[PDB]
């Protein structure tokens, strides 16, 4: 697993060379703003359930041939298995933010998803979808003000944005 | 046909049987011809 | 905590093995392992189902 | 799905042995008490709009602080797929009366109840209530044997729900 | 995978250790070793072919260092249950 | 592992309908002979040994490079493996007319047989023809009429000499 | 862990002789017997929850000092426990009633059960009690005649009540 | 041994729960057919004398070779044995009659069968054909559905013996 | 297959480890009986024909309930396989010899062994006496240790039979 | 996995033949130089230390950039692992030297190992110049004459080399 | 795990000094002699399944209650079980006998086999009286001056003996 000091670390290793004062720069900088990540992730955490409730009860009324029966979310089953997997790719995706690094989500999350999707029978244009609802969802509250010290978080919605739609383009 | 017809009938039948159950196969398969295809020899003869 | 359960086979291992057939090498009947309390339920399930014998079961 | 045929024979698969006699008399109970099963099966489907109905009914005056504003029973697509889902439940009901084997209820229903329901927020007593009224009007659409089995089957559905 | 998801890792090792199987074979004393190059009863006669896609040889390695990573191998045999081409199989062991 | 119970449930679901009319009458009319039917995978089960050693013998009558030292099925061990195979083929055909179909014979014995034969090197002609010559062993003593009431089952024999052709035709 | 009909040819091959004609007739008894039995054992199954969940109401309100903080129904962990254990204890008792022998109950639970409850140092008394509510409520859920053709079952409430006795009896 | 009640309760107790539509199929199926198998048990044990004595004299039948001396079946103590034993297979077809499931034969014949047999020194074919003759002689001496009963447990331990 | 070289190797390598005093001081015993052991198995290949036409009369001679019409023992297909099988455990004994390992015939013999006698009927009690035989006329024909090691393996094959 | 006499049993038993006169003269004159074929095992198995070194040594001389940070034996852990690749194939090496058949080497030591280096990326043309260099390393020790008797063993030591190029060859 | 070479260098290190001149001679002369242990042990392989048959024919001649139902080995698999038994120790014994130590005997085999009896109900004195035959039967079988040169084994007849009543006094 890498997160973003494991990988300036690395690319280091590779030049075999010590790391630069601007890589420093930019690990101190990172390590500064850890707090409004730390924030950042817990807001993702915290809000999970509904942000995974939201996503579904817009995805279903979108896309209601997932829910008929001879749709992909129509059984008990398979609707338990398509909450299951909205919950498993947020839940890498809050990894991939406290990391920094969105390497624990392809190697774990995405290593072959698209594959198991396409075997499977899965829309994988509906799951992209899901992801993007539920990017909306969290965009709403991260930017919750609310419990928080007020200031300027944008870098940390951005990068979260990245991380989303990198799951979502891996899918689809 | 002489050899065919010697071979039928001056010996008996019943090394003439015996003789062609013993005969190579066409088939030229040793015992482990199988597990050395799959590469498997060494995973199976481990001791447990 | 952790619990050690002394087990023994008076029959009932017996006769399945007997018709499932001897398939990893014989061992004595009378053995003890110890169990977590977590793997304390399952473990005794397991050696109900398998006609095993529990003669003892220590707490320490 | 799994039914007496294809638990006798997944048992048998296991073991790797042929059907023995046990199993082949399990199966001849199976496809003897079909014709009480096709029966029950045929009545529900023919009853299934009232029953469906009436399901809904006992459910809203079971749980009236359902059907009030901000709840989950109020507006006419909640109703129309209150209906849906006890239609369905009635559906998968027939399919285990029909199959001898609790396996399309398990399967369809069972398997993922209890985290879709708490996904969604819906109470599984709703549906109890429904299939408590479903149990009802069974025996005044069943006799004999036929009502039974199809008691059976409701009460499993009942019982995983609970 | 559900099993992982609602009971976490040690779960699910418990799974493989504390089945049926591991327990008929293997039975607290001996060493695992590849049974799947044999018929085992229950087998699908898919699982010998997985299995050797998933041997790789004496020489052969698990190695999450291989340049691509650590990527799965019987994702569509799994999940198709074959090769997809039985039927044709049979239609052409029919006249050609 | 399908009958014909749960594939007539797997299509009426697919529709998203109850079973319809004639759907319920051709279930029950598989329950009324499903004592002809019981009948049939008792007489198949009971002479297994004799269905085996006839098939046995013919084949290696047939094929004798079989049985030759290099062939195939020559040494104990690889003799022992093919009338292991001949045994495994016969239940699973067994199971198939117990169930009314095919599934669990082409999911648990077929769909990867051939390419495990090929594999191992593996004549599939000659598992063919022994499959075949199983058909044969096992079409007179489906038919004795011994220690069983006089009917009719000619529906059970084409039925059980469809999954021994599927079982040869999918082999080979 | 046997059932009747195999404990009596335990007897018989004990003593190495055919069945006698008495016990066959005891057999053929217990066998015109089954399906009030299949009709109890349903009884059984069918209303498990309610049973424990009645079972439950009464115990810890005769009996407060498992629900109070340091009790041995305290926290929820415990609860749940206890909970299962009635679970377990009521599935090897309805598994009594249909097999119509007590040792299955004996070899299954019961020989290990009194000597967790010591190590855990759980009260054996409260168990029994727990099991004899569940007894009470088994009784009233057994004697229920709606739905099921009218007749008596003495036989039948006096094994069980003797199954759930060896139970709350084994364990204390 | 393993019969139909039990391998209900061993099922339901393998995936930790109850005893479910299919279960309850089962031992219905059995305590409805006690009555045949016990019947045929009758049946067979009043005739176990003249079977035991018939199936004797049907293995020096088909073995002629056995009962010379220096073989095996010569001696009075060899053939009070092969009394004996054919008398046991005779008990244990009764008994699986009366538990409704082949348990009694496999747990006291089945299991070890073979590996005995091979110390011994005893064909399998002497017992084969023995019990063939039981075969026949139970398809003349038992009518309808205790002839099955019977005969399909013979033909399980023909089919453990082969 | 199982020699002494290749059980050494086995051991050497299922440790992971280099050959060391022990497994060298194996491979010298090994390589000493070559002598005795090669030269039993040329005497055993030169006098192969008379000792197998010698084993099937033996058997014919203890067995003469097998050559009448009927039975396996006759007909000149059943006889000539006679012949192939008695060359075949003479030619596997010979290659053990040679090996210095019971692998020749653990591998190609003795492993299926009793399932395949099994499926075709055939008598473990036929080729004791058939290597009973053999073992009688090595005797003679060998002296001293050849004598030795021939007896070890015919008694291999013999106690697998058995 | 073969020895010399396995081989040719095994090459016997395709023509369904015993051994012949010759072949056995082969046979036995392998076994009468086996201890020729002891003394050059325990020449490979006492000198490995000092075998894996000198071909450490010289392999890391003239190939500097496998030792450089980015070079295959950078780490402490690549350089580990390459220490035991050619221990082990030192091992199988004598393994087969003793045996008297490369069987060992195809059936185990190289079964997978060039597709195992090609996976990581293993520079196999420096795998198999590290097993040249053994193998120079290793003719000084076989053909040593202190403390052994002095004989004519250039056969084996012909066949060490084949066995050592045999290993080479299928890394390359 | 010993021999009498590992157990006389046990003592030795137990002691802390070298291996005396008397232990190197003893041991010299168990090595000259072990051509004799190597006769006896292959008289004991070569004829086990005899020893047992023998064995098994006079216990149960002269122990009749065993054969009989109810008794120990009465039920069929019970027989199967005696049988092993019995092969399993005389196959120790030989162990034993090879190694000239009983350590091998009993650490492996007869530490725990009283328990495991006793627990079963097994009557320990007819499994000592069972070895005992095996030893008598062993002994004729040793005893055997065909098929080896004529020569002086009391040493190896006293040793075989003493394993026997060891395994014998060890098991009841
Ligand atoms: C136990 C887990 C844990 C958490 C949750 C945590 C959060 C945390 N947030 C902080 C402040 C802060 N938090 C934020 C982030 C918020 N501000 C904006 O509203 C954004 C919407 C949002 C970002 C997603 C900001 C901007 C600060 C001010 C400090 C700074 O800007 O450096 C601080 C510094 C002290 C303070 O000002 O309260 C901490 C320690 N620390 C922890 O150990
Ligand atoms: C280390 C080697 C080893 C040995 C030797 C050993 C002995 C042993 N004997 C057993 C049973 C048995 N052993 C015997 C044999 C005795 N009873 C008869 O009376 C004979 C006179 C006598 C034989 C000489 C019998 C009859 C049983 C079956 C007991 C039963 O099922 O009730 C069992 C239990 C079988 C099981 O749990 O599956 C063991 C473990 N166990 C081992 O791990
Ligand atoms: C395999 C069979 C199956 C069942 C049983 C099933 C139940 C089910 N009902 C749903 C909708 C729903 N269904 C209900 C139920 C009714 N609403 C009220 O009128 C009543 C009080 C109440 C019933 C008594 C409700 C409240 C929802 C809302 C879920 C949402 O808003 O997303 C949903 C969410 C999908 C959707 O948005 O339509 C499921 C999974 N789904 C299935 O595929
Ligand atoms: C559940 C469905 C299923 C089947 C049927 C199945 C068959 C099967 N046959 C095998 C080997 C074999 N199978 C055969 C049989 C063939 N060769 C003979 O010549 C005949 C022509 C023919 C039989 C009529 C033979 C000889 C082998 C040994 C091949 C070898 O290892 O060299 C193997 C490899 C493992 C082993 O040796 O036991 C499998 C898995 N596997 C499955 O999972
Ligand atoms: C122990 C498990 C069990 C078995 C095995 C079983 C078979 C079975 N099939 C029966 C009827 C029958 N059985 C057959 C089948 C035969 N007829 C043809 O000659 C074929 C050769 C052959 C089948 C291929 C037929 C045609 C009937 C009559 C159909 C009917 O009852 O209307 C009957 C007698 C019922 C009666 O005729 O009144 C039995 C006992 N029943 C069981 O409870
Ligand atoms: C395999 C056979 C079997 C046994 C032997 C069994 C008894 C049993 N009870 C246990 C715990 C428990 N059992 C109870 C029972 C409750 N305490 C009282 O208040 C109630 C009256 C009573 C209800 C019956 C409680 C509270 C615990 C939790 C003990 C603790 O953690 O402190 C445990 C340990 C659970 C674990 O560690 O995972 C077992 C094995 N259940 C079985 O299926
Ligand atoms: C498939 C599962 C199954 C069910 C649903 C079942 C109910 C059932 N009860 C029956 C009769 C009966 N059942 C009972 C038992 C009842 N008497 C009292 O009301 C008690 C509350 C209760 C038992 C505790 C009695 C007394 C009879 C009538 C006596 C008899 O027919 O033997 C019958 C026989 C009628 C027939 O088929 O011809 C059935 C099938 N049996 C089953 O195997
Ligand atoms: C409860 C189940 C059970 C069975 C089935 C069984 C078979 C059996 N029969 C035996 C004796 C025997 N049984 C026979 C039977 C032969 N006599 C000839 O007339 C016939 C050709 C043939 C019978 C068809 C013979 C010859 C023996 C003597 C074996 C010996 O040489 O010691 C023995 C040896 C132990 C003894 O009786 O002292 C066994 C194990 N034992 C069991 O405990
Ligand atoms: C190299 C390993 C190997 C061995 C040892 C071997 C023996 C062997 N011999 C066979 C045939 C046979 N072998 C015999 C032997 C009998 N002939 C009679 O004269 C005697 C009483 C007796 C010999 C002492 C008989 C009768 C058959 C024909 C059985 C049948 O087809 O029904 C068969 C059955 C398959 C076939 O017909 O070819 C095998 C497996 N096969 C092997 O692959
Ligand atoms: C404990 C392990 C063990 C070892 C190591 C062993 C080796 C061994 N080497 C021997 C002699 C010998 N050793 C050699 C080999 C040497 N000749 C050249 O100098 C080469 C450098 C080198 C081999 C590559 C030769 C040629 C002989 C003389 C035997 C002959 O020429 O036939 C001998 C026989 C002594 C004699 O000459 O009478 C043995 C037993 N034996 C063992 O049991
Ligand atoms: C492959 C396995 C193997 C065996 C079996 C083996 C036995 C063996 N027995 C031998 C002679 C002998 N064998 C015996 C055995 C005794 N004679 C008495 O009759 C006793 C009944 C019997 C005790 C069991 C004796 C005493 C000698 C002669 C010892 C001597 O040469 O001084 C010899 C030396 C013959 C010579 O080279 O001159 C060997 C190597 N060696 C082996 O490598």
């Amino acid at each position: 697993m890498n997160d973003v000091f494991t990988r300036a670390i690395a690319q280091a290793d590779l030049k075999g060379s010590f790391l630069l004062e601007s890589d420093l720069d930019k690990l101190a900088s990172f390590a500064k703003e850890g707090v409004k990540r730390l924030d950042a992730v817990a807001a993702l955490t915290n809000n999970a359930p509904a942000i995974i409730s939201d996503a579904a009860h817009k995805l279903f009324a979108e896309q209601q041939e997932l829910i008929q029966p001879g749709g992909n979310a129509y059984p008990h089953r398979r609707m338990a298995a398509c909450l299951r997997d909205m919950e498993i790719i947020l839940r890498y995706v809050s990894y991939a933010l406290l990391a920094g690094d969105a390497s624990v989500l392809d190697d774990r999350c995405l290593n072959g998803l698209r594959e198991t999707y396409n075997a499977l029978g899965t829309p994988t244009q509906s799951v992209a979808r899901a992801v993007q609802l539920m990017k909306d969802a969290a965009m709403v509250h991260l930017k919750s003000t609310a419990n928080v010290t007020v200031g300027d978080c944008s870098s940390l919605y951005s990068e979260a944005a990245t991380y989303f739609d990198k799951a979502a383009a891996s899918i689809a | 046909f002489l050899n065919m017809a010697k071979d039928l009938t001056s010996v008996s039948r019943a090394e003439w049987l015996a003789k062609s159950y013993t005969q190579p196969s066409r088939y030229q398969q040793t015992e482990t011809f199988g597990q050395e295809r799959i590469g498997a020899v060494g995973a199976i003869e481990t001791p447990r | 905590r952790i619990y050690k359960i002394t087990v023994s086979e008076a029959g009932a291992y017996a006769t399945n093995k007997h018709r499932t057939g001897y398939r990893a090498p014989i061992r004595q009947s009378n053995y003890t392992l110890t169990v977590p309390y977590d793997r304390f339920l399952p473990e005794m399930i397991r050696l109900h189902q398998s006609g095993a014998k529990i003669v003892n079961v220590t707490s320490v | 799905s799994r039914t007496v045929i294809t638990e006798v024979i997944a048992t048998a698969d296991s073991q790797g042995r042929f059907l023995n006699s046990t199993e082949l008399q399990a199966a001849f109970g199976r496809f003897e008490r079909a014709v009480p099963a096709i029966e029950a099966a045929r009545a529900l489907t023919k009853n299934q709009d009232a029953l469906v109905k009436g399901a809904v009914q006992a459910v809203f005056k079971k749980f009236p602080y359902v059907t009030q504003p901000g709840e989950k029973g109020y507006g006419d697509s909640n109703q129309a797929k209150c209906a849906r889902d006890i239609g369905y439940y009635l559906r998968f009901i027939t399919y285990s009366l029909v199959a001898s084997g609790t396996g399309p209820l398990d399967d369809y229903v069972i398997a993922g109840l209890r985290e879709v329901n708490r996904a969604f927020n819906l109470n599984p007593l709703w549906y109890i209530e429904a299939l408590n009224y479903i149990k009802g009007e069974t025996g005044k659409l069943l006799s004999g044997q036929s009502k039974t089995e199809a008691l059976l089957y409701i009460d499993h559905a009942i019982n995983a729900l609970s | 995978l559900d099993l992982w998801n609602t009971q976490g890792y040690d779960a699910e090792i418990d799974s493989y250790v504390d089945s049926e199987e591991y327990l008929d074979f293997f039975g607290e004393d001996t060493v695992p070793y590849f049974r799947g190059f044999k018929y085992q009863t229950g087998q699908s006669a898919e699982g010998f072919n997985r299995l050797v896609r998933l041997y790789d040889g004496w020489a052969g390695s698990d190695t999450d260092r291989n340049v691509g990573g650590q990527v799965a191998r019987l994702t569509a045999n799994l999940t198709r249950g074959g090769s997809g081409l039985e039927p044709f199989i049979v239609m052409a062991n029919s006249r050609r």
